[PDB]
């Protein structure tokens, strides 16, 4: 009578990202400049 | 230029010798050397 071990992954860690903090940070001028590019943040948020 | 009193433990704007930023200032236990002025983190942003 033998006993064997098998290991299988199931889940994965969940992450969230912020656009303005990563790209611009603590500068308002960069935010006002970045407001005129598009809506990539919506796509990133939806995927995550 | 002018000068102003130092406030701590409140989110404020600071201009240290031309270095502009927004954040909260705290007493530090770090030890510097006579030829050093500030430190940096992994992403080359000032922390001390």
């Amino acid at each position: 009578i033998s006993v064997t071990t098998e290991i299988l992954p199931v889940s994965m860690t969940k992450t969230s990202v912020d656009c303005t903090m990563y790209i611009c940070g603590d500068s308002t001028e960069c935010s006002n400049l970045l407001l005129q590019y598009g809506s990539f943040c919506t796509q990133l948020k939806r995927a995550l | 230029k002018k000068s102003t009193n130092l406030v701590k433990n409140k989110c404020v704007n600071f201009n240290f010798n031309g270095l502009k930023g927004t954040g909260v200032l705290t007493e530090s236990n770090k030890k510097f050397l006579p030829f050093q002025q500030f430190g940096r983190d992994i992403a080359d942003t000032t922390d001390a």
